[PDB]
């Protein structure tokens, strides 16, 4: 089953322009990831991970995230925050497994890997499994909005990955395998 | 479309920009401090220019929101910090003159040297030089010669510049809608807002006066003992009942009295505690010292050190290959980067400095969750105090005896305790009057109560009334004595030290009492106590998010400065001083002057 292209890729995407990779037509036997990648985090909120080999899946989607350290705990059902409210929202009956791992050796530069952006501002809320790519200038007042400068802001802000940051600022790659058993 | 939301969004943008900018500035400063190179200086200058320009630009955008419409008590402090005109109140020529005079004063103080008379080829700088003469010489005439000289060439050449410095500083202070520049410094302790926890700017002066009015008898007894002891070294140069001349105190200005330990030791037969030999016999390096400090800190429930801390921080001087400035420092670069910079050799003093700096690092690590503008101490005194409480706790004989660095049969007697108390006293208690006097003089000058032609007439009387020191030679209006100090030539406050000294003993007493200690305070160890660790942590992790009164109440239990622990820590020393000087003269009089 195709996971080498996903879980051993070249490059991933920013949080606001997340992929929805489609995986289909195979038998879920992910023991290879246990040896290839020593997963520090592994949370399955549905059925037991050991019993996951009992049933196969058809319409599972996966996502490509590069987020901070003290941010992965926000990727959980019923949580709140900037990322949960503005980039990626999970359902209450979320049936899948979240997997993350450190990626310092391939996602950092001395000057800075300024290639990952994240949404910070919005005059609205999000809905589960929504993707937005809007780059329109954001209004903060009553006055008409014309470019950046005064209160109008560009609703995209970048990260600052450097090799000598602490654990809470180094990137963890999160691939949310939300395989719903009833729809698969 | 309300205003508080717009202010909040501006704060959100500022927090994200400032983090990266400040990280770059700190990293450049660290790299420059480790090495020495001209292009590194250029890079540091460029980074500082970028940081300053970013701060100045971001200040302008914050002026749109008036402060009076805010009901949050949390964003208010951030906006108040950001909304302050840094140096934009003045005109361009005013700023040019101010920067010119400040740099001129700094350079003049930096490059001061003195030449011995009739020897044009023999000149000495201030440091090294006059410091060695003051600190390790028993001669008499040379000390007087240097004391007269340095002041004579420095004060007369720096007074006129200081006049314009004072004038411009007062002009700026009045421009920023304050009373005077002394009010500008007093404003750091100001907390206004929440009911029950108000602290006006004018209350600090009265608090300082009332608190100092209590330790004066102990200082009197200690000063009488010192004067009695000095009769053996200067038989024919000390007045029997007068004040101690300032030229025989072991320092250029008289800040500390530490250099008198070997001359006023109570029982000199038994030497003090020094654990060097056991340190050498086990082949100790910096790694063992730092891991022992880590073990001590984790013993009370505090977290450990970060994994990167053991890797990115240098512990010993590399040698001749590189060239750094050896001065202990704990660096808070942000974003989970904490490092310690110190040139280490196996000695007890460095073993204590390690604890001091690691406590500093733990305090930095405590408040990492607060916003950027709130990541500092409650005021300008908590930081070194939290540093020093650990040092006081870790150097007691009981702690050294327990950890296996001393003989398991080591009999502690009641004979070394007097020596230890006197050694601590000569460096802690003997400095408070000096700080109090200097701050009083500076505030009186800024307010203006002392006319320009009557400065010395009050300056030398304050010395006699507070520190008990009398000038050895007559002086005229040409001299400018106070400007010779490091913190006077440079723009720096001085009231931090009094607050630190008062706070540290209060913290120590609270932790010892909550730690189930038996006996006098001087034999206390804060080890093995989660009770004293949780209490401290409830203050460590607040940061600047709460008024300092509430932060103090979570540890001490009282919301005001207290002086009882400072007198409690010296109960047996006070008893011995009372016993010893029953047959001597008490107090000092302004009657004897060496020149008359
Ligand atoms: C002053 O303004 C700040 C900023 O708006 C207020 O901070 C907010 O305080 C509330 C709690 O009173 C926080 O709520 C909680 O947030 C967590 C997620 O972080 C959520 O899981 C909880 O269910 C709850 O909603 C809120 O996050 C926090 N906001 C920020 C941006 O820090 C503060 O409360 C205001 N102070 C007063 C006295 O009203
Ligand atoms: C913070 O410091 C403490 C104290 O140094 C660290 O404690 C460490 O805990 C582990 C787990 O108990 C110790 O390892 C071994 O545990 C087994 C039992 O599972 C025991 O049989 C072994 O004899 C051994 O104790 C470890 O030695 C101990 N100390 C050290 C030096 O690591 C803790 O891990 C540190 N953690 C953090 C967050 O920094
Ligand atoms: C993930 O993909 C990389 C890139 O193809 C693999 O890297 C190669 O690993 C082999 C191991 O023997 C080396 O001989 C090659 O030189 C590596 N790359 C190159 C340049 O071809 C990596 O092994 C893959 N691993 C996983 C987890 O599937
Ligand atoms: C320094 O801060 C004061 C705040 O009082 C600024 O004062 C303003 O002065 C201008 C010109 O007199 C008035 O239009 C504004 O309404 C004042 N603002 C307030 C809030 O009183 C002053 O401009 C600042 N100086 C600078 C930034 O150079
Ligand atoms: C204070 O801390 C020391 C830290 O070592 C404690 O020492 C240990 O105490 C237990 C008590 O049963 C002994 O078995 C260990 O051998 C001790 N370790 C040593 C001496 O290194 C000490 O007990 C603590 N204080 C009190 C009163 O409990
Ligand atoms: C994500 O989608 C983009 C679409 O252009 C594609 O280029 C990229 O390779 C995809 N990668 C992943 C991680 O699925
Ligand atoms: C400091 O200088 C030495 C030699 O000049 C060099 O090897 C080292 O890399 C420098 N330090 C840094 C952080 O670049
Ligand atoms: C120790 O205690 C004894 C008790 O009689 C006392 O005489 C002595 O002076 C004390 N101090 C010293 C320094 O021995
Ligand atoms: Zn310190």
């Amino acid at each position: 089953c195709p996971f080498h292209e996903v879980f051993n890729a070249t490059r991933f995407a920013s949080v606001y322009a997340w992929n929805r990779t489609r995986i289909s037509n195979c038998v879920a036997d992910y023991s290879v990831l246990y040896n290839f990648a020593p997963f520090f985090a592994f949370k399955c909120y549905g059925v037991s991970p050991t019993k996951l080999n009992d049933l196969c899946f058809t319409n599972v989607y996966a996502d490509s995230f590069v987020i901070k350290g003290n941010e992965v705990s926000q990727i959980a059902p019923g949580q709140t925050g900037n990322i949960a409210d503005y980039n990626y929202k999970l359902p209450d009956d979320f049936t899948g497994c979240v997997i993350a791992w450190n990626s310092n050796k391939l996602d950092s530069k001395h000057s800075g890997n300024y290639d990952y952006w994240y949404r910070s501002f919005r005059k609205s809320k999000l809905k589960p499994f929504e993707r937005d790519i809007s780059t329109e200038i954001y209004q903060a007042g009553n006055k008409p909005c014309k470019g950046k400068g005064p209160n109008c802001y560009f609703p995209l802000q970048s990260y600052g990955f450097r090799p000598t940051y602490g654990v809470g600022h180094q990137p963890y790659r999160v691939v949310v395998l939300s395989f719903e058993l009833l729809h698969a | 479309s309300t205003i508080e939301e717009q202010a909040k969004t501006f704060l959100d943008k500022f927090n994200h920009e400032a983090e990266d900018l400040f990280y770059q500035s700190s990293l450049a400063s660290w790299n420059y401090n480790t090495n020495i190179t001209e292009e590194n200086v250029q890079n540091m200058n460029n980074a500082g220019d970028k940081w300053s320009a970013f701060l100045k630009e971001q200040s302008t955008l914050a002026q749109m929101y008036p402060l009076q419409e805010i009901q949050n008590l949390t964003v208010k402090l951030q906006l108040q910090a950001l909304q302050q005109n840094g140096s934009s109140v003045l005109s361009e020529d005013k700023s040019k003159r101010l920067n010119t005079i400040l740099n001129t004063m700094s350079t003049i103080y930096s490059t001061g040297k003195v030449c011995n008379p009739d020897n044009p080829q023999e000149c000495l700088l201030l440091e090294p030089g006059l410091n060695e003469i003051m600190a390790n010489s028993l001669d008499y005439n040379e000390r007087l010669w240097a004391w007269e000289s340095w002041r004579s060439e420095v004060g007369k050449q720096l007074r006129p510049l200081y006049e314009e410095y004072v004038v411009l500083k007062n002009e700026m202070a009045r421009a920023n809608h304050y009373e005077d520049y002394g009010d500008y410094w007093r404003g750091d302790y100001e907390v206004n807002g929440v009911d029950g926890y108000d602290y006006s700017r004018g209350q600090l002066i009265e608090d300082v006066e009332h608190t100092f009015e209590e330790i004066k008898p102990l200082y009197e007894h200690l000063h009488a003992y010192v004067r009695a002891k000095l009769m053996n070294a200067y038989p024919s140069y000390i007045s029997p009942i007068g004040c101690l001349p300032a030229h025989l105190l072991g320092d250029m200005w008289g800040r500390f009295w530490t250099n008198l330990y070997s001359l006023t030791v109570p029982f000199g037969q038994k030497p003090n505690i020094d654990v060097t030999d056991a340190m050498v016999d086990q082949a100790w390096d910096a790694q063992r010292i730092f891991k022992e400090a880590e073990k001590f800190f984790v013993s009370v429930g505090l977290p450990n050190m970060t994994q990167g801390f053991w890797e990115n921080s240098m512990l010993t001087d590399p040698g001749n290959v590189q060239k750094a400035v050896c001065h202990p420092t704990a660096w808070d670069l942000g974003k989970g980067d904490f490092r310690i910079l110190m040139c280490t050799k196996v000695t007890m003093d460095d073993f204590l400095t390690a604890h001091h700096e690691m406590g500093h690092i733990q305090y930095d690590m405590a408040y990492a969750a607060q916003p950027f503008l709130l990541r500092n101490g409650a005021n300008e005194g908590f930081h070194e105090a939290v540093g020093e409480i650990m040092s006081l706790s870790a150097a007691t004989p009981k702690h050294l005896k327990s950890i296996g660095l001393l003989s398991p049969d080591f009999q502690e007697d009641n004979e070394t305790e007097i020596n230890f108390l006197l050694k601590q006293a000569l460096t802690i208690v003997g400095t408070l009057p000096f700080t109090y006097m200097l701050e009083k003089w500076r505030w009186m000058v800024f307010k203006g109560e002392i006319p320009k032609d009557q400065w010395m007439k009050k300056w030398w009387e304050m010395k006699r009334e507070i520190v008990g020191v009398v000038e050895p030679v007559p002086h005229d209006e040409t001299y400018c004595d106070p400007a010779s100090l490091f913190h006077v030539s440079n723009d720096y406050s001085f009231i931090r030290y009094y607050t630190r000294t008062l706070y540290q003993f209060q913290f120590q007493e609270a932790l010892c009492q909550a730690a189930k200690h038996e006996g006098p305070l001087h034999k206390c160890d804060i080890s093995n106590s989660t009770e004293a660790g949780q209490k401290l942590f409830n203050m460590l992790r607040l940061g600047k998010s709460e008024p300092w009164t509430l932060a103090l109440e979570n540890v001490v239990g009282a919301k005001n400065m207290n002086v009882r622990p400072l007198l409690n820590y010296f109960e047996p020393l006070f008893t011995w001083l009372k016993d010893q000087n029953k047959n001597s003269f008490v107090g000092w009089s302004t009657d004897w002057s060496p020149y008359a």
